[PDB]
This record gives structure tokens, C-alpha cells and sequence, in this order.
């Protein structure tokens, strides 16, 4: 269930509602005329990290579950997502052509990841390494 | 387009963390339309348990 | 609206002298004459805008300056003029200019 | 001003560039307000801490951080304030540390990595080029 | 200067092309216009400036100039001047430009 | 006790005239050009040999600056009044009142600015980030003192040279004992 929610269902729930536009032609008469200032914001492909925790005045460590468990952290990985003028003018008559980015991959937040997931550290350990990390196989 | 997305990050991170820590299934608005026992603490008295 | 400063040149002096000879001849109306001088100010403005290309530079020392409204009391004493080849030694140069951007 | 004072007195030193990037307060009224908050709190009554955030933003292990601390204290001790808010030469301490190692963290990258001038980087490189003598521990 | 000479030929052709309509609405013959023309040539050869094809208050031979500018500034004694689109009559030699610079210092 | 005298960078004094003057008539009578009428309601002139600056209001209420000497400012105001009467308007010389004197000097040794700011924390005020100099305002007499790392001590606030040197030996021991190295 978790793996399904991470691999799909997340990109889906983003891409179903990505668009948000405030394209301003004039929103009144004149303004002489004016042009169709496409202020548009839309989201593209998303990204997910490994579990990864910073502290105050600190580096952002690669976390590990025992260390989180001892220090009362929350085993979470960050998410950060891409974000996306060139217009079309209308005066009164005719109409139907009254139709931004400036950056890339902005941060959106971090979600608590589940142990042994696709993106957990521990789904790739050998027994010996698992013992090295000090948790029970 | 930058300063508000960080408090946005705080909102969704806080929401998920709060829901999983508490068990009430709803945002920080005193649990409307919600269920209680959704995120219990793991029982670890015995491997079978 | 363009300034009428183009009469301080040798061409301006010769043109004003010839038109004063014609005014003494009494053959040219006064309002017509100001319209005529205004047309010279226009045509000399665009022909000095486009019918010249090169660069010459004068280096000297100022002795006249101050703080008033834009009628530049600038005199340069003992300056040097070179063009692009020909180097000209100068004892005293007058500089007056006024606003170049179009004032509405 | 209140955020910076509280965050600084919690011993979390943050850069004025980051404060201005979060909220532009044109760097002047911010300064006057910081002075009047200083005076108010004075009446009512840490540069070394900047380095781990930058090496965090560059992703390097502990030993360059320790070397940076040692070099910063030593160059602080002797001479060469050299730079008008010497956070710049604090940064070029890391620059000479990573030149002491062999990991490609070129200054052309570093300048926009830290929103800092590359010419200041090379000037710090020169002023530490003639001052290599007592900056390395082992 | 061939450049200066052609500049005065352009301006004299421009002024004689401009005055045609004005003196025809004034209703005067071309003979008087040629009289103004050769008065112009005799005055320019009288000036003989360039080789032609033909106390604390206010107090010719002095060298005269006119131009426009871009921007003027000073460093506390030394005014630097940007110049464009002008003409200078320098030591009985006349020269023009579309750009120039005055590099002088006030004492 | 200082062993060195500070130097003055500017003397700013107020010399009124008590006579109504018209700045645009002065502009038409002038010998000058650098002014925007839509920039200030007082005219500015710097004459040549003393390089002193006048800020003439419409009633002759003027504050001299750009001067390094009090008598130089006085003769400058005399020259200005002479200029105004040469224009044709009354301008009688009036009180030569100093409101501020600007000075700067050096002492040429490294300094302990943190020790200065922490110990003298009544009037001392220093931050290293936006400025390399300390802010100090001693109240007896009320004189403001600024402290570079390099020893550039720029001085202002005193209405007289004797008080600005009085500030200088007032601050010289506390500067001298707070040196670095």
C-alpha cells in the first residue's frame, strides 16, 4: 500500500490539479488596453529524497532509523517539486484570444516514510550490514 | 513565489506529523468528521504479539 | 520644441547676417523670418544628428563653473584637440550647452 | 530585527543576506531597527557558528569543518581583518581547506553557491597564499 | 578635413533645398536666392576656417562650440563631460561630430 | 596627553542675513550652471578659493559648510553678501554661529573593538557586519565619536574646535588602553 502510494497516486494527485492561472488582460476596460499578463503557476514532475534530517546550525544528515529512534526524530524524507509574458490580446471585439516559471524544483515539505519501503534504507541491506546498522534482522 | 511555499511546507509536514502522532484523522482544527484509533502505538511485548 | 542655439556657430552668424541684410532690404516678413529660422533649427538638428560620424576629443582644464540652471558657464583654458590624425593645441575654449533630452 | 535578535541570542546565527532574501527590508531601516532594539534591550538589561551551515550547503565531512574552525580562530588571532565583514575570509578559509584537499569545489561554482564574489575568493586565496605558515594542524 | 567639408556641403544643400518652397511662397525669384548663395560662399571664404569645396562676475577670435550631451559629472574638482551631435570652431578651423568628450578639471 | 591633534574635515556654521532674497533672480544674475529648481528651496554655491558651501533660504537664513576655518567661513559669508549687494539686494552680515564641526584623525594601532563595545556599553555601540566602526556618544559634553579598526577616528557634534580636541583627549586613554597587540 505504501509503495503504491509513493510510486503512483502522488504524481497523479499532483497532476490532476497542477494548474493555477491569473492571466491578466485588463480585468476592466482600459488600461489602454492592456495586454494579457499570463501569471500562471503549474506543477510538473515531483521528486522524493531519502530520509534526510537537519538540525539547528547543522548539516542535513542522511538519517538512520535507530538514530531517529534514540533522538526522537521523525523518519521523514523531503519532497520537492518543479514549478512552471507570451500572451494573446483582446480589445472589445473580437475576442477568444485573451490568453510564470522563473525557477525550478521548489521545496514543498517532508513526509514520514515507512520502514522497509522502496525508499527506506533498510530494504537494501545485507544481514551483515543490517547488523552493522544495529537493528534486528 | 518562494517565501510562502516554505510555510506551506510547514503546514503539510505539520499536518501529517500531527495526524500520525495523534490518531485523529483530520487537520489541526479539533478533529471534525474524524476517527480516533487510527494510529496506535506499536505493541512490542513479544514477537508474536 | 527645440532650442535656437544654432546661431552661435559660424554658419548661424553668416545666416543671421544675410537675413539681417534682407531685413534691411525690407523684403521678408518678421513672423515669416522667425518661421524660417525655426525651420533652420529643425533641419540643422536632424542633419547634425545623422550627417556626421567621427569622434574628436578635447582635454584641458576648467576655470569656469557654478550652480545655476543649465546654461553651462564652462571655459577650458590651455586644452588640446585631436581628431579620430590632426592634433590641435588650444589656449582657451568656451563651452556652453543646455538640455539634450526632449523636455516634453 | 526581533527575529534576528531572538535567533542570535538563541545562538543560531543567520546571515543578513538570508534575512534579506526572506524579507527585503532594504538593509538600512533593518539596521537602524537593530540598533534601537539593541539600545532598548541594553536599557532593560558567533562568527565561528556560520561555517557548518555553509559546509552543509556544500556537503563535506567533519574534518574540513574542524580545519575551518582552527583556521578561522588562528587567522582571527593574528591579523588581516581584510574584507569589510570578514565572513568572506571565513569562507575562503573553507576554500583553502578544500584546496588543501583534492575535491572539485571550484570557486566559479562556490560564488553562486554562496551568493558571494569570486574576486573576493581569489583575493582571500592570495592573502592566504602568502600566509600558509601556521594554518595546518597535522 | 574632407569629413568637415562634406558636412558643410550637406548642410548648405539642406538649407538651399529648404528655402526653395519658402521663398516661392514669398514669391521671389531664384536670382535673389543665388545672391544669398554667393553671399554664403563669400562669407565662408572670408572666415576661411575649413577647406571648403567652394573678477567673480560676468566680464570672433575665441574658439566656439555647440553640441548636445549625454551626462556630466565631477569628482570634487574635475568635471567629466559626455558630448554628442555637435560642432566646434577651433582656432579658425571648424569641425563637427556625433560624439565627443570634454576632459577638463576645474581648479 | 594625546600626543597628537585631530584634523578637521568640515566646519558647519549658521550665518543669517536678515534680508529677503530671490533665488531665481540670483539665477538670472548668476555666472553658473548646476541647479534644479525642483530639487531644493535653497540655492547652493561653492566659490572657488575657499570651496565653501552656502544654503541660502528665501529670508537669508543660511548655514555655511564646506569650510575648514571659522574666519574662512566668515570671509565666505562676506563674499556672498558682497555678491548679493552687487546683484542689487541687501545682505548684511549677521551672527556667525557654529552648529557642527567635522573632524577626522588617525592613531595608527590595532584595537580591541569587542572589548571597547562590551566595556564601554553605555555609549559605545558596535556591529561589524554593516559597518567597520563603532558608534560612541559621550554626553559630557554631548559629542559623538566613531572608531575604525585602522584608527580612523571621525569626529562630529562639537560646536567648537577646543571641545572637539577636548573630546580627543577625553577618548585617547580609553582608546589607548583598549588597543589590540
Amino acid at each position: 500500500s505504501f509503495n503504491q502510494f509513493v510510486d503512483y497516486t502522488l504524481q497523479d494527485i499532483i497532476c490532476e490539479d497542477s494548474t493555477l492561472i491569473l492571466e491578466q488582460l485588463a480585468q476592466h476596460t482600459t488600461e489602454s488596453d492592456n495586454i494579457s499578463r499570463k501569471y500562471e503557476i503549474s506543477f510538473g514532475k515531483i521528486y522524493v529524497t531519502k530520509p534526510m534530517v537537519n538540525e539547528s546550525d547543522g548539516v542535513t544528515h542522511a538519517l538512520y532509523p535507530q538514530e531517529a529512534r534514540l533522538r526522537n526524530l521523525t523518519y521523514s524524507s523531503g519532497l520537492f517539486v518543479d514549478v512552471k509574458t507570451y500572451e494573446a490580446i483582446d480589445v472589445p471585439g473580437r475576442e477568444l484570444k485573451y490568453e510564470d516559471s522563473e525557477s525550478g524544483k521548489v521545496f514543498i515539505g517532508r513526509l514520514p516514510i515507512m520502514l522497509r519501503s522502496k525508499n527506506c534504507y533498510l530494504s537494501e541491506a545485507t544481514e551483515s550490514d543490517l547488523y552493522k546498522l544495529k537493528e534486528c534482522p | 513565489f518562494n517565501m510562502k511555499l516554505a510555510i506551506n511546507a510547514k503546514t503539510i509536514t505539520s499536518g501529517l506529523k500531527y495526524a500520525l502522532a495523534t490518531g485523529n484523522w483530520g487537520e489541526q482544527k479539533k478533529a471534525m468528521s474524524s476517527r480516533a484509533g487510527v494510529s496506535q502505538v506499536l505493541n512490542r511485548y513479544t514477537y508474536s504479539s | 520644441g527645440y532650442y535656437e542655439l544654432y546661431r552661435r556657430s559660424t554658419i548661424g552668424n553668416s545666416l543671421v547676417d544675410a537675413l539681417d541684410t534682407l531685413i534691411s532690404d525690407g523684403r521678408i516678413e518678421a513672423s515669416l523670418a522667425m518661421r524660417v529660422l525655426e525651420t533652420f533649427d529643425k533641419v540643422v538638428a536632424e542633419t547634425l544628428k545623422d550627417n556626421t560620424q567621427s569622434k574628436l576629443t578635447v582635454k584641458g582644464n576648467l576655470d569656469t563653473y557654478g550652480f545655476c540652471d543649465d546654461v553651462w558657464t564652462f571655459i577650458v583654458k590651455n586644452c588640446q584637440v585631436t581628431v579620430e590624425q590632426s592634433v590641435i593645441s588650444v589656449d582657451k575654449l568656451r563651452i556652453v550647452a543646455c538640455n539634450s533630452k526632449k523636455s516634453e | 530585527a526581533s527575529i534576528l535578535i531572538g535567533c542570535r541570542r538563541a545562538e543560531v546565527a543567520r546571515t543578513f543576506k538570508e534575512i534579506q532574501s526572506l524579507i527585503h527590508v532594504k538593509t538600512k531601516e533593518f539596521g537602524k531597527t537593530l540598533n534601537i532594539m539593541k539600545n532598548i534591550l541594553r536599557g532593560k538589561s558567533q562568527n565561528l557558528t556560520y561555517i557548518p551551515r555553509f559546509c552543509s550547503h556544500l556537503g563535506l565531512p567533519m574534518q574540513v569543518t574542524t580545519s575551518a574552525e582552527y583556521t578561522a580562530k588562528k587567522c582571527k588571532e593574528i591579523k588581516e581583518i581584510a574584507g569589510k565583514s570578514p565572513i568572506t575570509i571565513a569562507v575562503v578559509s573553507i576554500y583553502l581547506n578544500i584546496l588543501l584537499f583534492q575535491i572539485p569545489i571550484t570557486a566559479a561554482k562556490v560564488g553562486q553557491t554562496l551568493q558571494v564574489t569570486e574576486g573576493t575568493i581569489k583575493s582571500g586565496y592570495k592573502i592566504l597564499y602568502e600566509h600558509r605558515d601556521k594554518l595546518v594542524d597535522p | 578635413n574632407a569629413e568637415a567639408s562634406r558636412v558643410y556641403e550637406i548642410i548648405v544643400e539642406s538649407v538651399v533645398n529648404e528655402v526653395r518652397e519658402d521663398f516661392e511662397n514669398a514669391g521671389i525669384d531664384e536670382q535673389t536666392l543665388q545672391d544669398l548663395k554667393n553671399i554664403w560662399q563669400k562669407k565662408l571664404t572670408e572666415t576661411k576656417v575649413t577647406t571648403f569645396s567652394w573678477d567673480y562676475l560676468i566680464s570672433p577670435d575665441e574658439n566656439l562650440m555647440l553640441c548636445l550631451y549625454d551626462k556630466v559629472t565631477r569628482t570634487k574638482a574635475r568635471w567629466k563631460c559626455s558630448l554628442k551631435d555637435g560642432v566646434v570652431t577651433i582656432n579658425r578651423n571648424d569641425y563637427t561630430f556625433q560624439k565627443a568628450q570634454v576632459e577638463a578639471e576645474w581648479v | 596627553t594625546s600626543g597628537i591633534v585631530p584634523t578637521l574635515q568640515n566646519i558647519v556654521a549658521t550665518v543669517t542675513l536678515g534680508c529677503r532674497l530671490d533665488l531665481k533672480t540670483v539665477a538670472l544674475h548668476a555666472r553658473n550652471a548646476e541647479y534644479n529648481p525642483k530639487r531644493f528651496a535653497a540655492v547652493i554655491m561653492r566659490i572657488r578659493e575657499p570651496k565653501t558651501t552656502a544654503l541660502i533660504f528665501a529670508s537669508g537664513k543660511m548655514v555655511v559648510t564646506g569650510a575648514k576655518s571659522e574666519d574662512d567661513s566668515k570671509l565666505a559669508s562676506r563674499k556672498y553678501a558682497r555678491i548679493i549687494q552687487k546683484i542689487g539686494f541687501a545682505a548684511k552680515f549677521t551672527d556667525f554661529k557654529i552648529q557642527n564641526i567635522v573632524g577626522s584623525c588617525d592613531v595608527k594601532f590595532p584595537i580591541r573593538l569587542e572589548g571597547l563595545a562590551f566595556s564601554h556599553g553605555t555609549f559605545s555601540s558596535y556591529e561589524p557586519e554593516l559597518f567597520p566602526g563603532l558608534i560612541y556618544r559621550m554626553v559630557k559634553p554631548k559629542i559623538v565619536l566613531l572608531i575604525f579598526v585602522s584608527g580612523k577616528i571621525v569626529l562630529t557634534g562639537a560646536k567648537q574646535r577646543e571641545e572637539i580636541y577636548q573630546a580627543f583627549e577625553a577618548i585617547y586613554p580609553v582608546l589607548s588602553e583598549f588597543r589590540k597587540m
